[PDB]
DNA sequence: GCCTTGACCCTCCCCTAAGGGGAGGGTTTAGATTGTGGTCTGACGCGGCG
DNA sequence: CGCCGCGTCAGACTGCACAAAACCCTCCCCTTAGGGGAGGGTCAAGGC
RNA sequence: GCAGU
């Protein structure tokens, strides 16, 4: 909209094209990461991680 | 639903008679808490005539059903909703005491809704010769 | 579980089924007679327009609660405009008369 | 393979294991169900059977 | 009182009604007292004992009956018969999302009865 | 705003007014891009632009220029909420007739016609001829024939009287009838019937007619020869985020519609011979009955998990339709759920909330007094300030409940005690504290009962929490005026 | 409605089509009794002598492609219409009529350049019904009479009013109102009669000879009703193949009915082959056609689905030979298309999954109450839009009046569009670099810390 | 000793036109193929046959 | 009148886990060049 | 479907 078009043209903080679409604990639960498993499609190249 | 007290009176005069509800040999509910809260719908009078006990028009509150049972007046036409002269809806008259309340219905009460609610809400606490004088 | 507002459902405008979906609380058929039998009609009303369908009237009523004002303008509830586009698929013409 | 796949993974007697503590298991091993393909219908099955 | 709800005209009389047919027990009411006000003799009926659900479906709104059950006879009776309803129960009124008319919705209707009739 | 609703049948010309075009294609959407296909079902032209103010090719984007119809596409520039409101419609080759005044009995094109079911169901199903004009001829106006009958009659009648099968057929007898003529006959012949059966049936024939002359009715109406389409957001075809798709039976009941007209439309180009323009004819009134009700006349068409499809008429009617599911009782905001616990240092008009729930069923009450108090700029610093649950918005929290009611309810609702209002105290367990002397009005014990709690907004709803539902004004019951507020 | 159609022997095939195609060559000479389609049949064969279209959509052979025939045997029919252009000198001239037809029998015809004939034939037949129904109202919404006594004295004039004069003789109103009407035929009657001897022959005559096509066309059309309605079994026989793949079984039958009556109007039994195996070919084409359009909600082209067709058919193989579903990246190297094409035809070939689809077979719910609408705003997102619309508002109430408005033009704030900076230099009488220099002076201003502390929070975290 | 208004030149970005190629719709095939596939509910009201 | 066939109905809230092919022809999308426009960089004049 | 009230 206009009004934060104005916004970025006073500060300056371009908007970015990614969007954050990440896993987060759900709300009240509280504990230890025991286990990670990381499943890679055939042919996508593995992370560090994987 | 759609029952609600829209009026404050509709001046009629027919009413239920309502008396004791005695099966067989005995009493299962008395007068009093038959016509409590009730309005009348004649003048109740004491056995011994010419002198009513009981005015017209008068909402039976506790004191009055105390009048009703220090004499023995067993049988007092009392005004109902199946004898209600308003149309699209019930005078505040005719139904009687707000009985959550415990004093005359306000004019706007959803009547319909309570009465429904109260007659299907212990739904499910139901289920699925000759004659000789016990006394004197 | 608890929600004050989030994602509403598809075709009718009214929130989500349960607490994986963040919720809201069937006020179901029951609880309306209920509120019929006190004289809520405030309360009802708000319950059915401006909680879960009224689309225009649930976000003024959250910048009404914010702004400090806790007044509702409460319109049409879209389910009702989902019945009328309903009823008029089949061969039969329902209105708004005025 | 789609028969026994679907009758295996979607019966409703192929149902999610109960898995709380030991007991639940041998209890859900040993169940005998009158539903299912074949069987009665919870809302249409009298008070007799 | 809801269940005894209905009327059939016996004897038509100087009224437009028909002897046979089912009215509303307060519409022939109301009539036969408009027409003994005017000297004409009102029609004479019988009052009929419906049950709860033969009386629900059988209101003189619609959208009452056609939210109860049997939507789909109610909604072609009321097609055919090119039918109005004036949401003028509780149930027409929580359908469209209005104040319903008892209890802090009563006040706003009387106004709006009495300012959208005069 | 409005005072009734009017309900009535809707003539060619209403459904063609609702309408803003013919849907002439199947075609939902495009399979590569999931822009949505020209003359289909879902149709960016015909039921409006598929994103707020752009047109599908792109060319006009912005509301600078609103309401402007693109030429590159025919897409107007507005809203895309406007396809929950834009009808279309189908251009029907053949009348069919409306399973809802053909099946539902007493059928009213029976009912109208005196004519039985059975003969109209012979007549539109192509199974025998009617005689809808008789001249100067022995055939009467409602006389049934068979095939060999028709040709006989053909032989020795020729051209002058008129005989025809389908709804055509019925169209055709119910647009030639006269209604006040036949409405006064009936009254005539039903004051000089004694037979009580002949009167009755006389009587709502009569009812019938003259429920159709007094209103705007015509009797044609009741045979479909334009066909609604519902606005394509209430039918929505929406994209799973598995890549997979998710539809509405009502896609598939008009994508079968318009595939049988459209090559209906095609035999009646290529001079097919008569059987197979009956049979497509009787293919595209069963498909037309069962998108409006389904499993209504015979078998009820399953798709694709081998599960009857959900009609139109399924959409409105049942447990599940619109009017007990969505319209009499509704998902609710501002609204929670928890176990009850006892909490018996309570007065009668406070329960015990958790702070966890009373910080989010009163949110947007703590984002206005942090934005009011300064103690946050924005209502997004207000946002942040709750989420991180700083120690300012628990004494904000205190402030915002501090006479504000909430209605705490135990389903089943089975009286109007089950719903009684409360004030809050803020506890810091994860169940609600009911106070014991309610327990007996909710039917409620602690053995793992859940209850929901809402928040009345507005000043109005605070005040009937407070005026007509608090527990302290509910302690003696409608039912009988005895104290339901009771030890225990 | 079909097991009342008795099957054909393969004798009674034959005969069916000898009568289709008696009825279509008598019409092509019905047809051919209208010269200007000769002079087109003649014009369009000296453009085959320059060969602007192909013969074998021209001529299909003779009866009694080799193109040598059709050269000098139309040069025979050219002499033939030599012989009948002049030799009228009327009575003698009606014998090499129908010696044209019956020297025209020998001929074939194609489809579509018949189907130019006959969309000119069917011009001719427009002019002259419209021309005869002219005659039947101009003169019945002026006058009230059975027209049969004017009828009785039109047909055979074909030329002038003279058959007007004897109108009025029957001296009922009819024709004294008719008298107002006597003028205003004028361009019309004699209109027609150009064209008459431009074509040749009379307008009565060609009426004739348009009944006469009439006649043999339904002729054709009631030969080609027999043959379809007699193969109707062949069509269910072998759409029962095709049941559950995606379409109802009636939908099959009745493409397939359509397939069969293209395989009536395109077979011919001089083949000697018999019919049910050509129609086996045209029905499976429509029946397969049809479940590759009409068959899929989202619909994919016919090469896509040929595309996953084999596609499936390969899988099948493989599975069958190892024992376990091929991955894409051996998929794509039985077949010899690119892996990403394999994985892209696996992911259209899906059909949608209906959103009353109930959820652990749980009815009281569905899929279709989890599907949430994400293309609404959250009321947050809307207090925010209307909390910065504030701020900004405020924040350029702040500044001059002149550079406030130079805000408020430039950006689409409080206006329904945008300026650049061209337009408000036509507006403000200034120049464009200096507005624009306004500009950047009003948001240097504002990027000080004296105002833009509540605008920050606008800003992400 | 320091601020506007142009002034000229420079730089990049978005719309437009065209060309290649993938895509998609179309037409035609001629040994004979001739009619497809759960039942587990009881009570109540009604309406047409007989 | 008896009877058979048919239509309507069967509580409310919560979680959990969840779903033939081959050849022709035109048409639309991707890519690239271009051109116009729309800002951006660095100064020349009085004015402040 | 499986549980809870
Ligand atoms: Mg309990
Ligand atoms: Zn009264
Ligand atoms: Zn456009």
């Amino acid at each position: 909209t206009p009004e934060e078009k104005l916004l970025r043209a006073i500060f300056g903080e371009k908007a970015s094209d990614v969007k954050d679409s990440s896993l987060r604990v759900p709300n009240g639960v509280s504990g230890t990461v025991i286990d990670v498993q990381v499943f890679t499609r055939d042919g996508v190249e593995k992370d560090k991680r994987a | 639903q759609d029952l609600v007290v829209t009026e404050d009176d509709c001046g009629t005069h027919e009413g239920i008679m309502m008396t004791p509800v005695i099966e067989g040999g005995d009493v299962k509910e008395p007068l009093r808490d038959r016509v409590l809260g009730r309005v009348t719908a004649e003048d109740v009078l004491k056995p011994g005539t010419a002198d009513i006990l009981v005015p017209r028009n008068t909402l039976l509150h506790e004191q009055w059903c105390d009048l009703l049972e220090e004499n023995s007046v067993d049988a007092v036409k009392v005004r109902s909703v199946v004898s209600c002269d308003t149309d699209f809806g019930v005078c505040a008259h005719c139904y009687g005491r707000d009985l959550a309340r415990g004093h005359i219905i306000n004019k706007g009460e959803a009547i319909g809704v309570i009465a429904a609610q109260s007659i299907g809400e212990p739904g499910t606490q139901l289920t699925m010769s000759s004659i000789q004088v016990k006394n004197k | 579980h608890a929600r004050s507002t989030g994602s509403y459902s598809l075709v009718t405008q009214q929130p989500l089924g349960g607490k994986a979906q963040f919720g809201g609380q069937r006020f179901g058929e029951m609880e309306v007679w209920a509120l019929e039998a006190y004289g809520a009609a405030y309360t009802l009303q708000e319950m059915l327009t401006v909680k879960s369908d009224d689309v225009n009237g649930r976000t003024k009523m959250y910048k009404n609660i914010v702004d400090g004002n806790h007044q509702m303008e409460p319109g049409m509830p879209e389910s009702f405009n989902v019945l009328l586009k309903e009823i008029r698929s089949l061969g039969i013409n329902i209105e708004l008369e005025d | 393979s789609a028969a026994v796949k679907e009758f295996f993974g979607s019966s409703q007697l192929s149902q999610f294991m109960d898995q709380n503590n030991p007991l639940s298991e041998i209890t859900h091993k040993r169940r005998i169900s009158a539903l299912g393909p074949g069987g009665l219908t919870r809302e249409r099955a009298g008070f007799e059977v | 009182r809801q269940m005894l709800r209905k009327a059939t005209i016996v004897n038509a009389g100087s009224s437009d009604f028909l002897e046979g047919e089912q009215v509303e027990y307060s519409r022939v009411k109301i009539a036969n007292r408009e027409l003994e006000a005017n000297g004409k003799v009102g029609a004479t009926y019988s009052r009929d004992l419906l049950g709860i659900t033969k009386a629900s479906l059988a209101t003189e709104s619609f959208i009452s009956a056609a939210s109860f059950q049997e939507t789909t006879r109610v909604l072609t009776e009321a097609a055919v018969a090119g039918k109005r309803d004036e949401l003028r129960g509780l149930k027409e009124n929580v359908i469209v999302g209005r104040l319903i008319p008892a209890g802090t919705g009563y006040a706003y209707h009387q106004d709006r009865m009495r300012r959208r009739a005069a | 705003e409005f005072d009734a609703i009017k309900i009535a049948l809707a003539s060619p010309d209403m459904i063609r007014s609702w309408s803003f075009g013919e849907v002439k294609k199947p075609e939902t959407i495009n399979y590569r891009t999931f822009k949505p296909e020209r003359d289909g079902l879902f149709c960016a032209r015909i039921f409006g632009p598929v994103k707020d103010y752009e047109c599908l090719c792109g060319k006009y984007k912005r509301l600078k220029h609103r309401g402007v119809i693109c030429e590159k596409c025919g897409v107007e520039v507005t809203q895309t909420k406007v396809r929950r409101e834009r009808m279309g419609h189908i251009e029907l080759a053949s009348p069919t007739a409306h399973i809802w005044f053909l099946k539902s009995l007493p059928s009213r094109i029976g009912l109208l016609l005196d004519m039985p079911l059975r003969d109209i169901e012979r007549v539109l199903y192509f199974e025998s001829y009617v005689v809808i004009e008789g001249g100067m001829t022995n055939l009467e106006r409602q006389q049934i024939l068979t095939e060999e009958q028709y040709l006989d009659a053909l032989e020795e009648f020729g051209d002058e009287f008129d005989a025809k099968m389908g709804a055509e057929a019925i169209q055709a007898l119910l647009k030639s009838m006269d209604l006040e003529q036949e409405c006064e006959q009936l009254r005539e012949e039903l004051n000089e019937t004694n037979s009580e059966t002949k009167r009755k049936k006389l009587t709502k024939r009569i009812k019938l007619l003259e429920a159709f002359v007094q209103s705007g009715n015509k009797p044609e109406w009741m045979i479909l020869t334009v066909l609604p389409v519902l606005p394509p957001d209430l039918r929505p075809l929406v994209p799973l985020d598995g890549g997979r798709f998710a539809t509405s039976d009502l896609n598939d009941l008009y994508r079968r519609v318009i595939n049988r007209n459209n090559r209906l439309k095609r035999l009646l180009d290529l001079a097919a011979p008569d059987i197979i323009v009956r049979n497509e004819k009787r293919m595209l009134q069963e498909a037309v009955d069962a998108l409006l009700d389904n499993g209504r006349r015979g078998r009820a068409i399953t798709g694709s998990n081998k599960r009857p499809l959900k009609s139109l008429a399924d959409m409105i009617k049942g447990k599940q339709g619109r009017f007990r599911q969505n319209l009499l009782g509704k998902r609710v905001d501002y609204s929670g759920r928890s176990v009850i616990t006892v909490g018996p240092y309570l007065r009668l008009h406070q329960c015990g909330l958790p702070k966890k729930m009373a910080l989010e069923l009163f949110k947007p009450f703590i984002y206005g007094k942090l934005e009011l108090r300064g103690l946050a700029t924005t209502i997004k610093a207000a946002k942040k300030m709750v989420e991180r649950e700083e120690a300012v918005v628990w004494d904000i929290l205190d402030e915002v409940i501090r006479e504000h009611p909430v209605l705490l309810n135990r389903a089943p609702t089975l009286h109007r005690l089950g719903i009684q209002a409360f004030e809050p105290v803020l506890i810091e367990g994860k169940a609600i504290q009911l106070h014991p002397l309610v327990c007996a009005a909710y039917n409620a014990d602690f053995d793992g009962d859940q209850m929901a709690v809402h928040v009345p907004l507005t000043l109005e709803a605070q005040l009937e929490a407070r005026a007509l539902m608090m527990s302290t004004n509910n302690i003696l019951s409608p039912a009988n005026g005895e104290p339901i507020i009771v030890p225990s | 409605e079909m097991g009342t159609v008795e099957l054909l022997t393969r004798e009674g095939e034959i005969d069916i089509a000898k009568r289709i195609e008696d009825g279509i060559n008598q019409v092509q000479c019905s047809v051919a009794e209208y010269p200007e389609a000769i002079t087109y049949l003649l014009e369009q064969y000296d453009r085959v002598e320059a060969e602007e279209a192909r013969l074998s959509d021209l001529i299909t052979g003779f009866v009694d492609i080799d193109p040598e025939l059709a050269r000098e045997k139309f040069a025979e029919l050219r002499a033939q219409y030599v012989v009948t252009r002049d030799t009228i000198k009327h009575a003698t001239a009606q014998e090499e009529i129908l010696k044209l037809s019956e020297v025209f029998k020998q001929f074939r015809l194609v489809p579509k350049q018949f189907d130019y004939l006959v969309n000119s034939m069917r011009v001719m037949m427009d002019r002259v019904r419209t021309q005869e129904r002219l005659i039947m109202k101009l003169c019945v919404e002026q006058c009230k009479m059975p027209k049969k006594n004017f009828i009785t004295l039109f047909t055979g004039n074909e030329t002038s009013d003279t058959w007007f004069n004897a109108a009025i003789a029957m001296n009922k109103p009819w024709s004294e109102k008719l008298h107002d009407v006597s003028e205003e035929v004028h361009r019309a009657l004699q209109k027609l009669q150009q064209i008459e001897e431009e074509t040749g022959l009379t307008i009565e005559q060609v009426k004739d000879i348009n009944r006469r096509m009439s006649i043999g066309e339904a002729k054709a059309r009631r030969a080609k009703k027999e043959m379809v309605e007699a193969n109707l079994r062949l069509v269910i026989s072998i759409a029962k193949k095709y049941t559950n793949r995606g379409l109802q079984f009636l939908d099959l039958i009745q493409e397939g009915n359509i397939g069969l009556m293209k395989a009536v109007d395109k077979f011919e039994y001089r083949r000697g082959y018999k019919f049910s195996t050509y129609a086996t070919w045209w029905i499976r084409q429509a029946i397969t056609r049809s479940i590759a359009d009409q068959a899929r909600t989202i619909r994919i082209p016919v090469h896509m689905i040929e595309t996953i067709n084999k596609l499936n058919r390969i899988s099948r193989q493989m599975l069958q030979e190892m024992g376990r579903e091929p991955t894409p990246e051996e998929l794509a190297e039985r077949m010899l298309m690119p892996e990403d094409k394999i994985r892209k035809v696996l992911k259209i070939a899906k059909e949608p999954i209906s959103m009353e689809t109930p959820i652990g077979d749980d009815e009281d719910s569905h899929l279709g109450d989890f599907i949430e609408d994400t293309t609404l705003e959250l009321p947050l997102d809307s207090a925010t839009t209307e909390s910065l619309r504030a701020a900004t508002h405020d924040v350029l109430a702040g500044l001059t009046a002149r550079e406030a408005k130079v805000l408020r033009m430039r950006f689409g704030i409080d206006m329904n569009t945008d300026y650049t900076l061209e337009e408000v230099g036509k507006q403000f009488d200034v120049t464009r670099e200096r507005i624009r220099q306004i500009e950047a002076k009003a948001l240097r201003k504002l990027r000080h810390p004296s105002r833009s502390e509540v605008l920050r929070s606008f800003l992400d975290d």
